[PDB]
């Protein structure tokens, strides 16, 4: 009866691939590019916004940078609506574990979770995967300043820099060449933009296409502050970097 | 009910607990240990109904040590109690509730400092320097409120539990064959061989 | 016996000019005996406080329930929660247990960001919204505690004579009761600044 | 309550009081305890209201999908699920209902569920607390085959002894007449039935 | 709690006094009993208080949600229907016993619903401690056909009956009149016969009077 | 294969080829019906046919009586239609049981419309072949006709019609309404609709009719029912009479 | 008996695509044409109503829907979809948010429940993605007015002006000359109805084209008086009178 | 491209279920059996082929009771119809439990037909492979219907389906013409042995056996009842008689 | 034909066949050959059992459901053990609960009703085992034949397996004979092992060969093997 209709989403090729995988990364492939920095005191995340008009509202809009916690953010690369299922969930997780242990999630055990519940669909089930892969920006007093990524595989690796979406070897290619471990934020900042400025499939790059967020731990406190640039920010910064 | 008192000094945790376990009319042991150790810096002590008791502080030392092998870290005291309240607020809503209060003595690393936290089997829980549940803090508290200082060694800690526990001996109608005292500090977790001579 | 008095407390509530004020002791104790001291009754999410007095563990739970739902909700609606829409959190929280309830009398307490008003409300354990705008008293000296409010309180208080009325009504009222006191503790709330001031009081 | 239901030549007629109290108290003077569960099935409840309106609500439902798909329910059909409720929740129900009801094949019936859910046809049925004190009474002077105006006449008498006698009885007694003819509800006020 | 609802020729009203209690306690000195359960039908209710909002904001919502669907006025009748079978299933256990009423595209409605699930149609209804007072009134007065003012005075004197003879029940008298033709009109604390006398003494305190231990600033940014 | 083409997913055009072939199958009874309203009546006439001498002719029927105020026609094959039947039965009495009043028609169309929707999106169920046309004498609306068919669309009709020679009948229904500028019949007499529809029948189609031809339902405040033989014989001879 | 696809019916091909929403994005490029623009004082959300026949009765058939008092609704694609996405939308109002903390969401939280509805649809067990892209038009206390667009793969975006369906190229180009961040209600209501002419074949008019406006609390709309701090919905269609009034100034 | 015969509830471009149609050719290939409706009542003949001496003469029933008052019998695969007929009978207690009154045939006749029908809906199920003529007698009158593997029914004056259907049709009609006031239910059964006999034209390469039953509120009482020994005889004689 | 329609038991073929369960049926034809015969007053079965070397066993053919009442298996023997399990059970409950023996009759109804569920749902395989039902019922002697098409039929006598249709034509004669051997289980039984030589193109019946079961008047349902079948051959 049914069993025509089933496209099998969860089995190996002959050459031991996970075919739905695969489709989904290149799907991701031409997504706006996200690029993660981490530095001493901060990270960086830069992303930039694929199509827009005129007419789109960039004061409300979010479609790339979301806040996990105070202390946790991503950046995404691929399906919008399939990223906000997973972010949604992760924000849960994040608030179960404060409730368990009166303690804020280490990055890693969220990273974790979430990329086991994209490994999920790759297993049983028979339900597409998510076409989703992430940069995870986070701080935890463990291991400091902490930057993962994740694809819909639900593999994660943890990177000094990384991009995901369009073009990400230019993108590495640029990173790994400019990228010394003493970087401190501000100087990240500049690489950031610099490497999408280098990378884009458009003429140039206005602030309208771009999505930007640091943690830093907020110069004056002691604590760690998460800052999600509004345009004029953005505006400001593609100036002072020099690429007006 | 069975004696479990805490003090939390200067360095450390100390935690003593009845040697006595008695099925109605006999006294069954003179010798039973009514403690967990959690992870090498945090030590739990226990006294409530019978099965309950044990079943619960092993469940508890179980999960602790799958988060200590996951994380290839050890949960602060801090964190290990919210657990655990976690857990006997569950409990106190389920089918058969557990009916188990304990003590939670650690040292914590990242802080430098001893916390011995108080849980009844409702979920209640309190940070303290000293406690007790049951009967025994009746008996005790007077003496602890007296001579408590936030100041002193392991030694002074000791000499006071001493105290407490003859102050127990001579008042409570019950026989519970001394106490099993241990240390809990930046070095892990030690017992005193002897109180009984000590 | 009675889940509401086994570890005693008190909290009140009380409006004056662009100001709200909160108190409760610092006790927790197990029937006749004294357990804690350091206690606190009182919570806050952002700008909204909530107090809450009955059986202490759920007096915890509670905390940490509101905690998880305030924090959703300020990732999702990308601001803080008001008074008025956390007044109803709590009342449908309390309710969704109403045949299993949390033991607990909470009270709410703050100024909506917006329009400046200063509100407080008062539930019963399974979540009756108690609206009235001059003050609002719940735990094990609460007889005690209408008793001296109704007498103390006048309308548009000035924060720093607020302050006064309302450590007078919770330390006098906590006097009169066994199983409150051991400490206490005074929210004063402006659209601004919030201070927090411990009282002296009798530790019997 | 004093509700009663009687088989006479053209048909049958249905009649209550009107009187429910909460202990001592008259909680409502006027009630309506003759109920509709289809154009010519009616039902007097006894019990408790909330059961028994509770049952008569589903009844009605199942006749009209009854009606939908087959037509015309009998009125043993009425009886039958009605009776499927009270025997099958006999531990959480306190319902007593008497079912009459006007069908051209078998003209008037009379169907009584006490308590347990068991089902008796009858001639005449009488129920409620009121009904003891006009076991006598009503034994003596029903008759098979009488007119409209007897039959009305002899439930207005027995409810207004039922209502003499029966704190729990009152108000105005409620007549539903069933037959070919149609369906005529009738009233009756303390000021007439006192007097007989 | 004193409730009452009193039909007129081309309407209803419904009022109620304004005494929340617990034991012998008045916890709130002017609650609003008086709840809306779409824009015409209104609700008044008795016995647990929890369980009377509770149990007309669910059924006001579904309420709103069938009125969407039907792209009909909601009817009385579907309020009624919706309460009594969602207080029967729960067999007494939510503790809500209302009188509800209002005007739909039928014409104008008053009904009375219990515990358990039972309901009552009537020209004239009271619920709560005061009943028997508020009842006095009614029997006393009710008449076929009232105009809206004599409705009114009818309703508001039944709460007064309650008021000032049932201990359960004091304060004010809030209303809420449903006319055929026209808007629902809530007139919240229609009458306040009840002001607390000036007190005799001030007392307001001297600053400085309250013993602090320690003062600190609370942070509520971020 | 053409894997699109046998569920209810999108081809590459978007469309629903399922759904397109449910539509097909309402027309393979070769039956036409027509709705209209009366002032205060509404009217709906089906052709009957009964190819076979061995059928018992009252049992052949597209016309159900779905509620004390709600009928329906159906065009499509017979089993799809009481599937169809008996499912409206079944919501039109837990609405009234569920909220205490009788389920309007709108709504009823509205709820069969969304079912409909659904076997329209969940591969697993499929379409039912046949077009619904409900009638009543609403309470707030008054006259109604509201029509669903297998994509799980549904409006309100001043008249209509449904089968192979639909247009035949539209067209002609359109050209009298153009005329008479109102969007009802203006009849104090459900008599007087049914004779109408019969006429503009007979007119859109080029056909006579034997009052074993038709099947007629009407309904009025408070009831819908069917006709007779014998009814629609007395409307045949009243429509013959002056004509 | 018993659904047995349990497996998605939208998978990934080898290019990356998403086939059915891809199909479903077609169903929709064949929609009537629908669209929405935001002013300083109001939001305004229009179509073209294309009735089927003169014998159905149009205003039987609203494609403009409210789904809270301030929020409302209006398509291109499938009607049948959205219908049910309309009861889906105002359900979820009430479950997830009415229901918890006693007032109506926000827009963006409206939008975002109904756009993971649309997401499940695209990933679920044996269904199909809904053929449809909402405009959902708003307001609320916090966030003032705002439009948001809702497509087949459950992506929403937030839009100062938009069109949606069959022309929405040139009218999205129309809309890009005449936008600016000045425009009250009436200039953009005017706006809308000049745009809408471009898409229209025959009778342009109240009768059909509908349109609804989320603007100023209308309380001659709430039903009851008495309680101040209501002051009744924002969300209003307008009718076919006010329309044409309107076409005068056109 | 096709194949839209593979499955079950998929719709051909016509509009068609191919499988259904399939499933009426099983019932072509079946058995003849036939329905009579007289004027108090129903009789009920089907042939059954004797493969060889060694099936038990009277053995094999091929007719079923329903309740107490209705038959059923069918051609094409015998399985298929007993299954049919355990579920009317769960059907008919059910509302003879609910309702007290036994079902009525129209009632029955729908109950069946919503089953059937049902299995044209999904692609989990295959469509019956029977027609099944039924009926009896209710609070007013007899019925006699006949149910096709769409689910498609009616009531009939006669009926016949299987492999001799043709002739029974023609048959019937015959009879339908020269008793246009009635038949009784006496007439029937022999009128039916002799309609099944003429049937036997087709499959006249084997021997066959005559099974009747009838259901006449006159000669049964309303009561579904098997024609056995005398009359069944005068039944045979009357229609090998006739068969010169 | 064939080709696109016969994979799985859910979908007709053009001409309204169902070839899953014909291939079902196929399984049958290539089992060992099994008769069944019966008078008035006893039923014997009589089976030929395959072994598989001449190292291994011969596997059993008979399995016995009730005291009245066993059969015979050809096709899968493990769908026999289903079938039959199933048997045992419903025998079971006619005796617990009406204290009742199950007739023979009604056996068949459930094993065709048992069958069809597995012919007309997705998922399911048809029985691929035919069987030869035996039994001793309030009406006297019986053997039924089922097919898993669920085809159930009441008979004299039968055989089924290959070359099954020697015997089935030996039976069809010898019936006004056979069907006469009332009160001599002896006699019934060596007309059975005649029915069954009429299958053997094959070779030989031995001792460790054949099996033979019988049910009747005064006899329980009892199965001979071995030694026990030696006067036979």
């Amino acid at each position: 009866g049914s069993r025509r209709y089933d496209s099998r989403t969860t089995i190996f090729s002959p050459e031991g691939r996970l075919y739905q995988v695969e489709y989904a990364l290149e799907s991701i492939s031409h997504a706006g590019t996200a690029i993660g920095i981490m530095a001493s005191d901060g990270i960086v995340l830069a992303a930039e916004r694929k199509v827009t008009s005129t007419l789109l509202e960039q004061d409300t809009s979010t479609e790339k940078l979301y806040k996990l916690n105070d202390k946790i953010a991503v950046a995404v690369a691929g399906l919008t609506a399939d990223a906000e299922i997973l972010i949604n969930t992760a924000r849960i997780h994040a608030q179960n574990y404060l409730k368990t242990y009166n303690e804020d999630i280490p990055v890693e055990i969220l990273v974790r979770r979430l990329s086991d519940i994209k490994q999920g669909y790759t297993q049983h089930g028979g339900l597409r995967p998510f076409g989703v892969s992430f940069i995870y920006a986070g701080y935890d007093d463990r291991y400091g300043y902490q930057l993962y990524t994740s694809n819909p595989s639900g593999n994660y690796t943890g990177w000094k820099a990384i991009s995901v979406g369009a073009n990400t070897s230019a993108a590495q290619t640029l990173l790994q060449m400019d990228y010394k471990d003493d970087m401190k934020v501000d100087d990240a900042i500049e690489l950031a933009l610099k490497t999408l400025s280098k990378t884009t499939d458009s003429s140039a790059l206005t602030y309208d296409r771009l999505e930007f967020a640091t943690i830093r731990k907020g110069a004056n406190d002691g604590e760690v502050y998460q800052k999600i640039f509004k345009p004029q920010e953005i505006k400001d910064i593609l100036v002072k970097t020099g690429i007006t | 009910m069975d004696i479990i008192l805490g003090i939390r000094v200067q360095d450390s945790v100390i935690l003593a607990s009845s040697k006595a376990v008695t099925r109605g009319i006999s006294v069954l042991k003179d010798s039973d240990d009514k403690t967990r150790q959690l992870s090498p810096h945090t030590l739990m002590s226990f006294a409530g109904e019978a099965g309950d008791t044990v079943q619960f502080a092993e469940y508890i030392q179980a999960n602790i040590q799958l988060y200590s092998i996951r994380e290839d870290y050890e949960l602060s005291p801090q964190a290990v109690s919210s657990f655990v309240r976690q857990e006997l607020a569950k409990s106190i809503r389920s089918r058969r509730p557990y009916q188990v209060n304990v003590l939670i003595g650690g040292y914590d690393k990242k802080k430098n400092k001893p916390e011995l936290y108080q849980i009844d089997y409702l979920g209640t829980k309190v940070e303290l320097p000293y406690g007790a549940h049951g009967y025994s803090g009746f008996y005790t508290f007077s003496l602890l409120d007296h001579h408590y200082r936030p100041d002193m060694t392991t030694e002074e800690g000791l000499d006071l539990l001493k105290l407490c526990v003859q102050e127990l001996e001579k008042r409570m109608p019950m026989d519970f064959k001394g106490v099993i005292v241990k240390i809990v500090d930046k070095d892990g977790i030690r017992q005193v061989d002897d109180f009984q001579a000590q | 016996s009675d889940p509401s008095s086994i570890n005693g407390g008190i909290v009140v509530a009380m409006t004056g000019k662009d100001c709200v004020a909160i108190a409760c002791d610092l006790r927790l104790g197990s029937q006749s005996l004294g357990v804690s001291n350091k206690f606190e009754k009182i919570f806050h999410y952002g700008h909204v406080f909530l107090g809450i007095t009955g059986l202490a563990t759920d007096v915890t739970t509670l905390n940490e329930m509101f905690r998880y739902k305030t924090n959703l909700y300020k990732l999702k609606e990308e601001r803080a929660i008001e008074p008025e829409t956390f007044t109803q959190l709590v009342s449908s929280s309390l309710y969704e247990r109403r045949f299993g309830p949390y033991f607990v009398g909470p009270v709410v307490a703050g100024i909506n960001s917006k329009s400046g008003k200063p509100f407080i409300a008062g539930f019963d354990l399974i979540g009756c919204i108690d609206e009235a705008k001059d003050f609002i008293v719940s735990g094990t000296a609460s007889d005690q505690l209408f008793g001296m409010c109704e007498s103390l309180y006048e309308p548009n208080l000035e924060p720093e004579d607020l302050f006064e009325t309302i450590s007078q009504a919770l330390l006098n009222a906590a006097d009169r009761d066994a199983l409150s006191g051991w400490g206490a503790v005074v929210y004063i709330i402006k659209k601004d600044e919030v201070v927090k001031r411990y009282l002296k009081m009798r530790q019997d | 309550t004093s509700i009663m239901a009687v088989t006479f030549k053209d048909g049958v007629i249905l009649g209550a009081d009107s009187r429910t109290t909460t202990g001592a108290y008259i909680a409502n003077r006027v009630t309506d305890k003759l109920t509709r569960v289809h154009d010519k099935i009616w039902c007097c409840r006894s019990g408790s209201a909330a059961d028994t309106q509770a049952i008569a609500d589903i009844v009605q439902y199942h006749l009209e999908l009854y009606t939908s798909q087959y037509g015309t329910p009998s009125t043993e059909t009425a009886a039958s699920v009605f009776k499927e409720l009270c025997y099958e929740n006999k531990d959480n129900l306190t319902a007593g209902i008497i079912v009459a009801g006007y069908d051209d094949k078998n003209k008037g019936e009379v169907y009584t569920i006490p308590l347990g859910g068991s089902v008796h046809k009858l001639p005449y049925a009488i129920a409620g607390s009121g009904s003891t004190f006009i076991y006598g009474y009503c034994d003596k002077n029903f008759r098979e085959n009488m007119s409209k105006e007897e039959t009305v006449d002899f439930i207005k008498h027995s409810l207004s002894q039922a209502i003499k006698w029966d704190g729990s009885s009152g108000g105005v007694i409620r007549m539903v007449v069933l037959t070919a003819a149609g369906v005529e509800r009738l009233i009756f006020y303390p000021d007439e039935y006192e007097q007989l | 709690t004193t409730i009452v609802g009193v039909k007129f020729n081309n309407g209803v009203v419904i009022a109620a006094d304004t005494r929340s209690t617990q034991g012998p306690i008045v916890a709130d000195k002017n609650c609003a009993k008086l709840h809306r359960i779409s824009p015409k039908i209104w609700c008044a209710g008795a016995g647990t208080a929890a369980d009377t909002e509770a149990v007309t904001q669910l059924i006001g919502s579904n309420i709103e949600l069938h009125s969407l669907y039907t792209s009909r006025e909601p009817r009385v009748v579907s309020a009624l229907q919706m309460l009594k079978q969602h207080l029967f299933k729960y067999q007494g256990h939510i503790g809500a016993y209302l009188i509800v009423a209002g005007v739909d595209p039928t014409g104008s409605h008053l009904f009375s619903i219990h515990a358990h699930g039972s309901t009552d149609v009537g020209y004239y209804l009271s619920l709560g401690s005061g009943s028997l007072a508020a009842m006095a009134v009614l029997e006393s007065h009710w008449k076929q056909d009232l105009t809206k003012e004599e409705a009114i005075k009818l309703a508001s004197d039944a709460i007064q009956a309650g008021i000032w003879n049932d201990l359960g029940s004091g304060s004010n008298v809030d209303v809420c009149v449903m006319e055929i033709g026209k808007d629902a009109e809530y007139l919240r604390n229609y009458l306040t016969p009840n002001v607390r006398e000036e007190k005799q003494k001030s007392y307001k305190f001297p600053r400085g009077t309250t013993a602090v231990l320690k003062e600190s600033i609370v942070n509520i940014c971020d | 294969a053409g894997y699109d083409r046998h569920i209810t997913i999108f081809s590459p055009e978007g469309r629903l080829y399922q759904v397109e072939y449910a539509f097909k199958a309402t027309n393979q009874t070769n039956i036409n019906s027509l709705a209209v309203r009366g002032k205060d009546c509404t009217v709906v006439i089906s052709q009957k046919k009964v190819p076979d001498k061995l059928l018992d002719p009252t049992t052949v029927s597209y016309i159900f009586c779905i509620s004390r105020t709600i009928g329906m026609v159906v065009n499509g094959p017979i089993p799809d239609a009481r599937n169809a039947a008996l499912r409206a039965k079944a919501e039109a009495a837990e609405f009234r049981y569920k909220y205490g009043y009788d389920m309007p028609c709108d709504v009823l169309a509205k709820r069969m419309a969304n079912l409909s929707q659904i076997y329209t999106q969940r591969a697993y169920m499929r379409p039912l072949g046949v077009i619904l046309t409900f009638v009543s004498v609403d309470e707030e609306l008054g006259p109604s006709i509201y029509k669903t068919d297998p994509a799980g669309y549904y409006v309100g009709y001043k008249a209509t019609a449904t089968g192979p020679k639909q247009q035949e009948i539209t067209t002609n229904l359109e050209n009298h309404f153009k005329k008479s500028k109102i969007d009802h019949i203006n009849e104090e007499s459900w008599e007087k609709v049914v004779e109408f529809a019969i006429t503009h029948m007979i007119d859109a189609l080029g056909t006579e009719f034997s009052k074993n031809d038709l099947e007629v339902g009407v309904a009025t405040k408070d009831k819908f029912f069917t006709l007779s033989a014998e009814n629609i014989e007395e409307r045949l001879v009243a429509i013959a009479e002056q004509d | 008996m018993t659904d047995r696809y349990s497996f998605s019916l939208t998978t990934f091909s080898p290019s990356g695509k998403l086939g059915q929403i891809d199909y479903a994005l077609t169903a929709v490029k064949q929609g009537v044409t629908s669209l929405g623009i935001k002013a300083t004082n109001g939001v305004v959300i229009a179509t073209e109503k294309k009735s089927s026949s003169p014998l159905a009765m149009s205003e039987t058939l609203s494609k403009v829907s409210l789904l809270t008092p301030d929020i409302g609704a209006v398509y291109s694609g499938m009607g049948p979809d959205y219908r049910v996405l309309v009861d889906k939308s105002r359900k979820v109002a009430h479950t997830s948010y009415k229901r918890i903390y006693g007032e109506y969401p926000p827009t963006k939280l409206l939008v975002s429940e109904v756009a993971k509805i649309m997401q499940e649809a695209t990933q679920s067990g044996g269904v199909r993605p809904f053929g449809v892209s909402l405009l959902i038009a708003g307001h609320d206390e916090f966030n003032g007015f705002s439009l948001y667009q809702v497509d087949p793969s459950g992506s929403y975006f937030p839009w100062k002006a938009t069109a949606i369906g069959k022309g929405s190229v040139a009218a999205k180009t129309f809309l890009e000359k005449r936008w600016n961040d000045e425009l009250e209600l009436e200039d953009a209501i005017h706006i809308a109805l000049l745009t809408l002419k471009e898409s229209v074949e025959g009778e342009f008019n109240g009768d059909t084209i509908e349109l609804a406006i989320i603007g100023d609390e209308n309380p001659d709309l709430l039903g009851y008086t008495g309680i101040p701090t209501d002051k009744g919905p924002r969300f209003r269609k307008l009718t076919s009178q006010e329309i044409n009034d309107r076409l005068e100034a056109l | 491209g096709t194949g839209y015969d593979l499955s079950n509830s998929v719709f051909s471009p016509d509009g068609r279920n191919f499988q259904v149609e399939y499933a009426v050719k099983a019932v072509e290939n079946g058995t003849t059996s036939i329905g009579i409706k007289c004027n108090d009542g129903v009789v009920f003949a089907v042939e059954k082929l004797i493969t060889s001496k060694l099936l038990v003469p009277q053995k094999n029933v091929k007719i079923q009771v329903v309740d107490r008052h209705i038959g059923c019998v069918y051609s094409g695969l015998i399985p298929d119809g007993r299954h049919l007929v355990n579920r009317g009978r769960e059907e008919a207690a059910s509302f003879k439990k609910l309702y007290k009154t036994p079902i009525p045939i129209p009632a029955f006749a729908d109950r069946l037909g919503q089953y059937v029908q049902a299995h044209t809906l999904y692609n989990s199920v295959r469509p019956f492979g029977v027609s099944t003529i039924f009926g009896g007698v209710d609070k007013n009158g007899a019925h006699l219907y006949m149910l096709e593997p769409s689910g498609s029914y009616w009531g009939y004056k006669g009926a016949a389906t299987g492999k001799g259907r043709q002739s029974a049709k023609a048959e019937l009609e015959k009879l339908v013409d020269h008793h246009p006031e009635g038949l009784s239910a006496r007439e029937a059964v022999k009128q039916a042995a002799k309609i099944i006999y003429l049937a036997h034209e087709d499959n006249k390469e084997k021997d066959f056996e005559l099974e009747i039953s009838w259901c006449s509120l006159s000669e049964t009482n309303g009561l579904h009842k098997f024609v056995k020994g005398d009359l069944l005889q005068e039944a045979i004689d009357f229609a090998q008689k006739e068969i010169n | 034909f064939r080709n696109n329609y016969d994979g799985d038991t859910v979908t007709f073929s053009p001409t309204g066949r169902l070839f899953q369960v014909e291939y079902a049926l196929e399984a049958i034809k290539q089992g060992s050959v099994t008769v069944g015969l019966r008078s008035n007053t006893h039923a014997v079965l009589v089976a030929l059992k395959r072994n598989a070397d001449e190292l291994s066993s011969y596997q059993k053919k008979i399995i016995k459901c009730d005291e009245h009442m066993g059969l015979s298996l050809a096709g899968l023997a493990p769908d026999a053990r289903v079938l039959s399990n199933y048997l045992r059970q419903q025998c079971n409950y006619s005796s617990l609960v009406f204290n009742r023996k199950l007739a023979v009759e009604r056996a068949g109804h459930l094993l065709c009703d048992k069958a069809q569920k597995n012919t007309q749902s997705y998922g399911g395989r048809p029985y691929g085992v035919g069987l030869l039902i035996i039994g001793y019922d309030k009406s006297g002697a019986h053997l039924l034949e089922f097919q898993p098409s669920g085809n159930v039929t009441e008979l004299y006598g039968t055989a089924i397996g290959a070359r099954s249709q020697g015997a089935k034509t030996y039976l069809e004669r010898t019936l006004d004979t056979f069907i006469k051997i009332d009160g001599n289980p002896d006699e019934l039984i060596k007309a059975g092992v005649e029915a069954i030589s009429q299958s053997l193109r094959d070779e030989s019946l031995t001792v460790d060969n054949l099996s033979i079961a019988i049910v009747g008047k005064d006899t329980p349902f009892t199965i001979y093997d071995g030694e026990a079948v030696a006067k036979y051959i």
